[PDB]
RNA sequence: CUCCGAACGGUAAGAGCCUAGCAUGUAGA
RNA sequence: GUGCUCGCUUCGGCAGCACAUAUACUAAAAUUGGAACGAUACAGAGGGCCCCUGCGCAAGGAUGAAAUUCGUGAAGCG
């Protein structure tokens, strides 16, 4: 089935594999990702810029 | 990982920072195939690209309880609790439309009264259409006023139950 | 189902007079509600 | 129902032996003499609310402690599943003993502190009131799940049944003949006080047992 | 399982004054280097100190030669490593004991940068010290034994060197 | 002719891979 | 902080008197590491101690550790 070649490890349910990746000890170890609320300005950006790539 | 917010999180007075969705169904949101995508990390802004590319209004779908996109993304959102003026940022947002519903659903769910008729009483003018998922999986275009409606004065409008608002009799007597 | 003790142990200039040391011993308040820990 | 109510008063005459002794013990007396006790005036609805959460809490934490993460009280004091667990799990969640009791104890306990509150938050707030304690003591014989963990209850409920007809032919009598009758809990409401206040004992002892675990 | 009237205390974890307040606590907080229940009793050494409490039970330490609550001696002032490999011990002691152990110990919101009680800080207001040296590292069990200490080494190196 | 009950006696045991809500707050230099 | 001195002496102050006399598992904090009989892939049954459910030292299930013969030494007796 799946197979992750991080840990090297083989991941039978679609799930079972989607569960790992996401919150993997070993991925973790290459970065920790923990994402932290951006400013309230860097939010207003996104969605002003999506709305000249999308519509526009 | 899918505990706390970030590393604190000021609690809601309710139940808990995460726990104002029932138990059974916010442990129903965590394993599904929309939370496997996307839980990677989303704190402020990678959200309002999920919520622009989901077309939904709606809570459980079928048998097995299968929750929407919208109320997976209402409980992402809800576990990385943004400041007020991001969920302002949405309130106030015109040309996406379902992103406005996120914003209402969550200021609602966390939030003052007072704020909630502050911030959610001016999305009471929109005559436009809305999608939403019926129990039975069957869609259903209606109002986006029979949203704000049963949000407002109705209890459990989607699958989530609501924290107790007032009436508004009590604080119109008593505030604005 | 008061104490007053001599120190014997290092009394030179420890506690500068350090004479006998008396001190005061209560006991601490037990809440009715704690399990056995 | 008479027959029945009869018989009780009898056999409580006869098991009335004049009571002298115990040295007048007393209890919440010594508790605020300590430092973990403080006493405050706070309205009745607010202490009854107070005690529902602060149960609910408790058993909450038990069940938390006991690593049981499959398993949700409710909020209703109705303990209800998540994933429905049958390898080793629905092995680890056969209480039925005091866990079940206090179950039921709790969600009477809040429920009438619930229609107590919707009556201050504008429930019908007439003789509505009366006769949703009147029904509420009905679903206490019957809707309640007091029957599981000890069954001489259903004796007392059998008075609660009894005592029912003791009211309504005197009370459905005349014009009111056919509608629910509100009655009061003179009676009922007395019932449930003497048996809570006998049973407090067994249940200090089951959670002092089980707590020990 | 152990009861007792008064602690096998120090001389410098006692305090420097003469008159101290003690609060026995029947059955408390068991016993560190056993698992004991044991009879804990804190006190205040003296003004802004660390409110020193009792870790050790009394048969832990009694049968080790050792106080109660710093595990160093009732008899010397040395570890229980240095006066067990290690006489030179008593021209390597001191007397008029520091009171740098009974002080508090840094205050965290301080380290990560908000430390909101300003002047208030019941807590020490210094540089956490750096983790580098094994006297960063020190435990309570390899302490009590005379295996693996951090300091006996340390000491027992200032033993030969001068 | 209205009196109505619940638990246990119950779900074989298994080797390879994987993910997690919880817990200490200290001694000492 | 409060009340008072036929006080220095004004109604600005100074001095004195008396009541009140020791809270704080100190820190909002700081790192440290862990577990499902849980889904998924695979085959498809010949005496007590350590645990779990549990209120009962009610009750219910499980892996892990005896007699003969001879020689020697000693006590004691004639
Ligand atoms: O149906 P009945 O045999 O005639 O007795 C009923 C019945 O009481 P019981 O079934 O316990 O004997 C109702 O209670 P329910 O079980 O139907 O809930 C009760 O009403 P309450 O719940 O308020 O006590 C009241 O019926 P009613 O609604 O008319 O008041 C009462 O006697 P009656 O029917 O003769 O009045």
């Amino acid at each position: 089935g799946y197979y992750c070649n991080v840990c090297d490890c083989v991941v039978k349910d679609s799930i079972n594999f989607l569960d790992h990746i996401n919150g993997k000890k070993h991925q973790r170890n290459l970065g920790m990702s923990m994402r932290v609320e951006r400013s309230t300005l860097d939010q207003v950006k996104k969605r002003f810029e999506v709305n000249k790539k999308k519509m526009e | 990982m899918a505990n706390r917010t970030v590393k604190d999180a000021h609690s809601i007075h309710g139940t808990n920072p995460q726990y104002l969705v029932e138990k059974i169904i916010r442990t129903r949101i965590y394993e599904s195939k929309y939370w496997k995508e996307e839980c990677f990390g989303l704190t402020a802004e990678l959200v309002v690209d999920k919520a622009m590319e989901l077309r939904f209004v709606g809570g459980v779908y079928g048998g097995n309880i299968k929750p929407t996109p919208f109320l997976c993304l209402t409980l992402k959102m809800l576990q990385i609790q943004p400041e007020k003026d991001i969920i302002v940022e949405f309130i106030k947002n015109e040309d996406f439309k379902y992103v406005r519903m996120l914003g209402a659903l969550y200021m609602r769910l966390t939030g003052t009264a007072i704020d909630c008729y502050k911030y959610l009483e001016p999305l009471y003018n929109d005559y436009r259409k809305i999608k939403s998922q019926n129990r039975n999986g069957e869609f259903e275009l209606m109002h986006v006023d029979e949203f704000i409606d049963e949000l407002l004065h109705s209890e459990r409008v989607c699958d989530i139950i609501l924290p107790r608002l007032q009436k508004r009799y009590v604080l119109e007597e008593a505030e604005q | 189902a008061y104490i007053r003790y001599t120190p014997s142990q290092q009394g030179v200039a420890f506690n500068s007079g350090a004479k006998q040391r008396v001190i005061r011993m209560v006991e601490m308040q037990k809440d009715p509600m704690e399990p056995p820990r | 129902s008479y027959q029945k109510l009869l018989k009780y008063y009898v056999l409580n005459a006869l098991k009335h032996r004049p009571p002298k002794a115990q040295k007048k013990r007393y209890l919440f007396r010594s508790f605020k003499a300590t430092k973990f006790f403080q006493s405050t005036k706070l309205d009745w609805v607010e202490v009854g609310l107070q005690v529902c959460r602060q149960g609910y809490n408790m058993l909450n934490l038990l069940i938390h402690r006991k690593n049981l993460n499959y398993l949700h009280l409710d909020y209703n004091f109705n303990l209800k599943p998540v994933k429905t667990l049958t390898t080793k799990e629905r092995k680890k969640s056969r209480f039925g003993n005091a866990f079940h009791l206090c179950r039921e104890v709790l969600r009477l306990t809040k429920l009438v502190v619930d229609s107590h509150v919707q009556y201050r938050l504008g429930n019908v707030d007439a003789f509505q009131l009366a006769d949703g304690l009147q029904y509420i003591f009905a679903h206490v014989g019957q809707l309640t799940g007091m029957y599981r963990y000890k069954y001489k209850l259903m004796r007392q409920i059998r008075m609660c049944k009894d005592l029912k007809h003791l009211i309504y032919y005197r009370f459905n009598t005349g014009p009111v003949g056919k509608g629910p009758g509100c009655g009061f809990w003179a009676a009922g409401w007395r019932v449930w006080l003497f048996f809570m206040r006998g049973i407090t004992p067994l249940l200090e002892r089951w959670l002092g047992n089980l707590l020990a675990r | 399982w152990e009861d007792a009237d008064f602690p096998i205390l120090c001389q410098t974890c006692l305090g420097e004054n003469p008159y101290i307040r003690m609060t026995k606590e029947k059955y408390g907080k068991e016993c560190k280097i056993c698992a004991r229940p044991f009879t804990v009793f804190r006190w205040c050494p003296g003004v802004r100190m660390r409110f020193k409490k009792t870790e050790v039970c009394q048969t832990c330490s009694k049968l080790k030669n050792v106080c109660q609550t710093c595990l160093l001696d009732l008899e010397y002032g040395l570890p229980i490593q240095v006066r067990d490999a290690g006489d030179m011990l008593l021209k390597l002691a001191r007397t008029t004991p520091y009171y740098k152990r009974n002080r508090p110990h840094i205050c965290s919101f301080w380290v990560k940068g908000e430390c909101k009680r300003g002047e208030e800080c019941p807590y020490r207001h210094e540089k956490p010290t750096d983790p580098d040296d094994p006297l960063a590292d020190q435990n309570i069990k390899d302490r009590y034994y005379g295996i693996n200490d951090p300091v006996a080494d340390k000491l027992l190196k200032r033993a030969s060197t001068m």
